[PDB]
RNA sequence: CUUGGAUUUACUGAAGACUAACUACUGCGAAAGCAUUUACCAAGGACGUUUUCAUUAAUCAAGAACGAAAGUUAGGGGAUCGAAGAUGAUCAGAUACCGUCGUAGUCUUAACCAUAAACUAUGCCGACUAGGGAUCGGUUGUUGUUCUUUUAUUGACGCAAUCGGCACCUUACGAGAAAUCAAAGUCUUUGGGUUCUGGGGGGAGUAUGGUCGCAAGGCUGAAACUUAAAGGAAUUGACGGAAG
C-alpha cells in the first residue's frame, strides 16, 4: 500500500532524492517527510534523524534497500534517502 | 470392453487425486477409488456394558464411542466381502443398501 | 513374452549391438 | 558460555575445558551442535563434526555460527602443482611414495 | 475417598499391555502383558491371556493400595491399524470383574495429522 | 560470437584432467569469479579475495563467506534462525 | 412440439428469457432519478453503475457498485425512468 | 526381591481454587532418603484430570485439565494450570460430513506473562428449514470467521490473567462469545476453544 | 532388541518429511498437477455492463513453453519407507510372494532428462436435434423460516428464473458389429472449417543415417524375409484354489 502511496506522490507531488538534497531541504525547512532506506549506514541515519529532530520532521523507515527505494520511485538508480516536499494527490503525510 | 462408465472410480473434471493406504494391506489406492466405511462402534460390547456400569463410580455414565473411517482398496474390500460381485444390470444401482 | 520385458530384452540387445560396433569404431 | 546457548545452537571454536581458548570445530565449514544441557551437574552435551557426542563443562565458551570458507573441498585440485602449492605452506608431507614400491 | 491411578491399556494385534500407573503417569504400579502369561506367540494377544493378565494386575495393584483407575485404551496407532486389539476388551472386563473400580474410559490412540509413509510398499503386502 | 559450446571458463584447461573434473571445476569457478550484491551499499562490487574473504570495491567492507560463494546454506540457515528467534515471539 | 408461434411468443415466457436470447435482444437495465434526503436535485444514474457517483449539490455517494445493480445509500430514493 | 513399593510415600494433589473438588487424588514417589529427596523427584509432575471431575458437573465431561505441580507443602502438592484439550471421542463426534470445519490458532501472552497457544474450532450449522443436502461456507467466509476468532482470542487472553482465563473457560465464555460475534457471518455450531498450551513458564 | 533394564509410561528436546478426520459422482488449472495459517507479488474463468476497438478471427507444417514418476551431475539435508544388497522362513528349487535390517532414492538448491494405460483409450472451433432433477460461481425477482440486536442497509436459509461449468438419471427419434452413445446423432438422402494418425499379422519401433542428451535414452525410421489369419463385440456351453 505504501508503494502505491509513494508512486502517487512521486507522480504528482514534489520530492528530492539523495542525502545532500535531503539535508539541504531539512536546513531550509522545506521538507514534510524524510524516508530512509533500511540498508543506509547507521551513522548517516542517526545524522538524518538528528536533523529531522531539530527540524520537527517525520521519518519513515523504508523496509527495503536503496535498490528497492529507487525502483519504488520509478528510477533506474539507487536512492539511499529521499524527502517529500509536497504531497500532492497522495496522503502519505497523513498516513505514515 | 468398458466395464463401468465411471471407470470404477469417482474422478470427473479432475486430473489427479492424492492416494490413501488400504487399512488391511497398505496398498496405495487413489482416494476417490477406495471403498470407505464410517464406523461408530461402542467401545464396550453390550454384554459387558452392564458389569462395567455397575462397576462405574458414576451414576448414569455414558460410555464413549469409537469413531473410525476405514479405507480399503478393491482387493481388500472384495476379499473381506465389504462389496460383492453384482450382475451386469445390478451394477448401476447407486442407492445405499437398505440394511441399517 | 510380456511386452514390457520383451522391450527390456531388446534394449539389452541394442546395448550389445552398440558396444560391438564401438569395439572397432 | 555453552550454558547460555539454547539447545540446537550452532556454535564454533568450542572449548573442551574452561579456558583453553578454543579446541573444537575450527576448520572451514565445520561447527558444533549443542544437543542439550544438564544444569544439576553443570554439563552440556554437544555433537562434534566427526559425529561424536561429548560432555563439556557448561562454563566452556564457543563462537556462534559456522566457520567461514566452507565448501573448499568441493573443487578438485586438478594438478600436482596445486597440491604442491597447498603443502608448500603447510609441511613436508607431499608427495608420498607407496611403500609397496620401495 | 478412592485413590485413582491410570490404567493405560495398549491392545495391539500382536500383544496386549496392561500398564497401571498413578494419576500423573510417571510412576508405574503394575505392568503385566499378555505375552507373559502364555508360551505361544500365536496367542500372546488372546482374550484369555489378556483377561488373566489384567486379573493378576488388579491383584498386584490392590495390595499396594490403588483402589480406582481411569481407563486409557489405545491401539498401535501411527501409520498402523487404528482399531484396538481383541484383548483390550477382555482385559477391561476382567479388571471390572476383579473388584477394582473403574472411572472414565478414553481412547488415546496416536492419530497423526497426515503421516510419514507407511510400510508395505506401493502395491501393499501380498500373500 | 559464442566461443565455446560448453566448456566456458574451463577452456583454459585444454583437453586435460577429464571432462567430469573440468565441469566440476567450471561449476565452482563461475561462482568464485562472479560478482555479488553488497548487503551494505547495494552495488555489484563484491569479489573474492582469498578463500572465505569477500571484499566490496566500493564501500571497502570485507565479509567472511564461503570458499567459492558469498554465503553457504548453513550460514543462511543460522542467519534466518537468529533473525526469527529475535524479531518475533522473543522480541 | 411441431407447431408453435415463434414470431409472437407469450410475453410471460419471453420476459424470463436471457437478455441475449430474445427475438430482439434488449437490455434489462434502466436509468433512475435518485433523490437524496438532503436536497432536491435530479441526478441521472445508471442502474448497473460501476462508479460511486456523487451529486453536485452535496458530496454524498449516491450508489456503490456491486456485481450487478448498484446499491443506493440510505436516505436515497429512486424512481425508474 | 526388595518390593520397591515399600519405599513409596503417598502425597496429595491440590488444584487451584477455580475448581470445586480440590481433592484431586493421591500420588506416590520413592521415600526421601539421604541420597535422594522425594521432593525434587515429585515436583514438576503433570497430572491430567478431567474437568468434569474438577467441577462435579457432567457438562464438562469432554474437557480435561493438565495441572503442573511446582511447590510442595508436606504431603500436599500445590499445582497450577498447565493446559486444556478436548477428548478424542468428542472431537470425532463433532466432525461430521456435509458441513464445513473452521479452525484457528494464536500465540498469545497473558497479563502475568504466561505464553499460550489457543486453538479454536467451529462447524457450520444446518438450519431447521434447510432443504439442500450440504452446508458449506465459502472460503472467504471461513477467512472472515477465522479473523474474528483470532481477534477474539487475542482480546480475551491479553486482557486477563491465567486464573481469570480459566474462570472464563469453565462456562465456555470465549466459545459463546465467538459464536455470538460471528452470527452475521455464518451460522455455527459446537464453537469451542478446544486446546490451550503452555510454552514457557 | 532384551536384568548392561528392552517393550511400556510421563515430561522435555532435536531432525526431516507429510497436511488425517472435514474430503463429495465437489472446486481450480493448458496439461502434468494443486488440500495447515497469514502476509506480499503478479495472474485467471464466469457473471454484470445502453463502456471501448471494429474482423482484429478458427485450426495450425517449421519453430517454441510447460511437462507425474523414475533416472543423471554437484552441494544441502538425510526422520520414515525403501530398488540393489544382506538376512529368517516356505519350497524339490526359489537369490519371489511373507519377516527384520538396509545403499542409492524418497525432501531441497542449481542444472539436465521429455517419457506414462501422460485415458474420457473419444483433437480443436462452430450450428442444430429430448425430457428431468441435483450441484458449484455470478446476476435478477420473492418467504407461516432462524438469526444481527431490538429492527432495518446483517448474514443464513426457502422459492423461482437465467447465463457458464463438473457431472448424473430415463428414452432411443438417430447412430453403431455390438458393448454402448445427448454424442460415438444431424454419415450412400454421403460436403461447416481445420490439424494429426492408420491401410492384414509378424520382422519392428528393429537395422542404417541424422539430430538432441553427460549417460540412461528420446525424436525420425526401413527393407530382406515370413505368414492365413491376428484382432473387436456379443451368444451357448465348460471351467475357477470367486460369490450366493
Ligand atoms: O531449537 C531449534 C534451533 C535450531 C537451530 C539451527 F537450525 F540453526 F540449528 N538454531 C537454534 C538456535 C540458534 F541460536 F540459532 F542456533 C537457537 C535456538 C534454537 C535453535 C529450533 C528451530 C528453529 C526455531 C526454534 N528453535
Ligand atoms: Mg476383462
Ligand atoms: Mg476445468
Ligand atoms: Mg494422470
Ligand atoms: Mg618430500
Ligand atoms: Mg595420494
Ligand atoms: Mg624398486
Ligand atoms: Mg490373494
Ligand atoms: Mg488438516
Ligand atoms: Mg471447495
Ligand atoms: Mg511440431
Ligand atoms: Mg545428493
Ligand atoms: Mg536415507
Ligand atoms: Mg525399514
Ligand atoms: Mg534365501
Ligand atoms: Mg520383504
Ligand atoms: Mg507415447
Ligand atoms: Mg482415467
Ligand atoms: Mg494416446
Ligand atoms: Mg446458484
Ligand atoms: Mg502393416
Ligand atoms: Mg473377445
Ligand atoms: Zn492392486
Ligand atoms: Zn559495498
Amino acid at each position: 500500500n505504501i508503494n502505491s502511496k509513494l508512486a502517487l506522490t512521486i507522480k504528482s507531488g514534489k520530492y528530492t532524492l539523495g542525502y545532500k538534497s535531503v539535508v539541504k531541504s531539512l536546513r531550509t525547512g522545506k521538507a514534510k517527510l524524510v524516508i530512509i532506506a533500511a540498508n543506509t549506514p547507521v551513522l548517516r541515519k542517526s545524522e538524518l534523524e538528528y536533523y529531522a529532530m531539530l527540524s520537527k520532521t517525520p521519518v519513515y523507515y523504508f523496509q527495503g534497500g536503496n535498490n528497492e527505494l529507487g525502483t519504488v520511485c520509478g528510477k533506474l538508480f539507487r536512492v539511499g534517502t529521499l524527502s517529500i516536499l509536497d504531497a500532492g494527490d497522495s496522503d502519505i503525510l497523513s498516513s505514515i | 470392453p468398458k466395464k463401468r462408465a465411471s471407470n470404477g472410480r469417482n474422478k470427473k473434471g479432475r486430473g489427479h487425486v492424492k492416494p490413501v493406504r488400504c487399512l488391511n494391506c497398505a496398498r496405495c489406492v487413489p482416494k476417490d477409488k477406495a471403498i470407505k466405511r464410517v464406523t461408530i462402534r461402542n467401545m464396550v460390547e453390550a454384554a459387558a456394558v452392564r458389569d462395567l456400569s455397575e462397576a462405574s463410580v458414576y451414576a448414569e455414565y455414558a460410555l464413549p464411542k469409537l469413531y473410525n473411517k476405514l479405507h480399503y482398496c478393491v482387493s481388500c474390500a472384495i476379499h473381506a466381502r465389504i462389496v460383492r460381485v453384482r450382475s451386469r444390470t445390478d451394477r448401476k444401482i447407486r442407492t445405499p443398501p437398505q440394511r441399517k | 513374452m510380456r511386452d514390457k520385458w520383451r522391450k527390456k530384452r531388446v534394449r539389452r540387445l541394442k546395448r550389445k549391438r552398440r558396444k560391438v560396433r564401438a569395439r572397432s569404431k | 558460555p555453552l550454558g547460555a546457548c539454547p539447545e540446537g545452537t550452532i556454535v564454533s571454536n568450542v572449548e573442551e575445558k574452561v579456558g583453553d581458548r578454543g579446541a573444537l570445530g575450527r576448520t572451514s565449514g565445520n561447527y558444533v551442535i549443542i544437543i542439550g544441557h544438564n544444569p544439576d551437574e553443570n554439563k552440556t552435551r554437544v555433537k562434534l563434526p566427526s559425529g561424536a557426542k561429548k560432555i563439556i563443562s557448561s562454563d566452556a565458551r564457543g563462537v556462534i555460527g559456522v566457520v567461514a570458507g566452507g565448501g573448499r573441498i568441493d573443487k578438485p585440485l586438478l594438478k600436482a602443482g596445486r597440491a604442491f602449492h597447498k603443502y608448500k605452506v603447510k609441511r613436508n608431507s607431499w608427495p608420498k611414495t607407496r611403500g609397496v614400491a620401495m | 475417598s478412592q485413590v485413582f491411578g491410570v490404567a493405560r491399556i495398549f491392545a495391539s494385534f500382536n500383544d496386549t499391555f496392561v500398564h497401571v500407573t498413578d494419576l500423573s503417569g510417571k510412576e508405574t504400579i503394575a505392568r503385566v502383558t499378555g505375552g507373559m502369561k502364555v508360551k505361544a506367540d500365536r496367542d500372546e494377544s488372546s482374550p484369555y491371556a489378556a483377561m488373566l493378565a489384567a486379573q493378576d494386575v488388579a491383584a498386584k495393584c490392590k495390595e499396594v493400595g490403588i483402589t480406582a483407575v481411569h481407563i486409557k485404551l489405545r491401539a498401535t496407532g501411527g501409520t498402523k491399524t487404528k482399531t484396538p486389539g481383541p484383548g483390550g476388551q477382555s482385559a477391561l472386563r476382567a479388571l471390572a470383574r476383579s473388584g477394582l473400580r473403574i472411572g472414565r474410559i478414553e481412547d488415546v490412540t496416536p492419530v497423526p495429522s497426515d503421516s510419514t509413509r507407511r510400510k508395505g510398499g506401493r502395491r501393499g503386502r501380498r500373500l | 560470437t559464442k566461443r565455446t559450446k560448453k566448456v566456458g571458463i574451463t577452456g583454459k584447461f585444454g583437453v586435460r584432467y577429464g571432462s567430469s573434473l573440468r565441469r566440476q571445476t567450471k561449476k565452482l569457478e563461475v561462482q568464485q569469479h562472479a560478482k555479488y550484491d553488497c548487503s551494505f551499499c547495494g552495488k555489484r562490487t563484491v569479489q573474492r579475495g582469498a578463500t572465505g574473504i569477500w571484499n566490496c570495491k566500493s564501500c571497502k567492507k570485507t565479509v567472511a563467506g564461503g570458499a567459492y560463494t558469498v554465503s553457504t546454506a548453513a550460514a543462511a540457515t543460522v542467519r534466518s534462525t537468529i533473525r526469527r528467534l529475535r524479531e518475533l515471539a522473543e522480541a | 412440439v411441431l407447431v408453435q408461434d415463434l414470431l409472437h411468443p407469450s410475453p410471460a415466457t419471453e420476459a424470463k428469457q436471457h437478455k441475449l436470447k430474445t427475438l430482439v435482444q434488449q437490455p434489462r437495465s434502466f436509468f433512475m432519478d435518485v433523490k437524496c434526503q438532503g436536497c432536491l436535485n435530479i441526478t441521472t444514474v445508471f442502474s448497473h453503475a460501476q462508479t460511486a457517483v456523487t451529486c453536485d449539490s452535496c458530496s454524498t455517494v449516491l450508489c456503490t457498485p456491486t456485481g450487478g445493480k448498484a446499491k443506493l445509500t440510505e436516505g436515497c430514493s429512486f424512481r425508474r425512468k | 526381591v526388595v518390593d520397591p513399593f515399600t519405599r513409596k510415600d503417598w502425597f496429595d494433589i491440590k488444584a487451584p481454587t477455580t475448581f470445586e473438588n480440590r481433592n484431586v487424588g493421591k500420588t506416590l514417589i520413592n521415600r526421601s532418603t539421604g541420597l535422594k529427596n522425594a521432593a525434587d523427584g515429585l515436583k514438576g509432575r503433570v497430572f491430567e484430570v478431567c474437568l468434569a471431575d474438577l467441577q462435579g458437573s457432567e457438562d464438562h465431561s469432554y474437557r480435561k485439565i493438565k495441572l503442573r505441580v511446582d511447590e510442595v507443602q508436606g504431603k500436599n502438592l500445590l499445582t497450577n494450570f498447565h493446559g486444556l484439550d478436548f477428548t478424542s471421542d468428542k472431537l470425532r463426534s463433532l466432525v461430521r460430513k456435509w458441513q464445513s470445519l473452521v479452525e484457528a490458532n494464536v500465540t498469545v501472552k497473558t497479563s502475568d506473562d504466561y505464553v499460550l497457544r489457543v486453538f479454536a474450532i467451529a462447524f457450520t450449522k444446518r438450519q431447521p428449514n434447510q432443504i439442500k443436502k450440504t452446508t458449506y461456507a465459502q472460503s472467504s467466509k471461513l477467512r472472515e470467521v477465522r479473523k474474528k476468532m483470532i481477534e477474539i482470542m487475542q482480546r480475551e487472553v491479553s486482557n486477563c490473567t491465567l486464573a481469570q482465563l480459566t474462570s472464563k473457560l469453565i462456562p465456555e465464555v470465549i466459545g459463546r462469545e465467538i459464536e455470538k460475534s460471528t452470527q452475521t457471518i455464518f451460522p455455527l455450531q459446537n464453537v469451542h476453544i478446544r486446546k490451550v498450551k503452555l510454552l514457557k513458564q
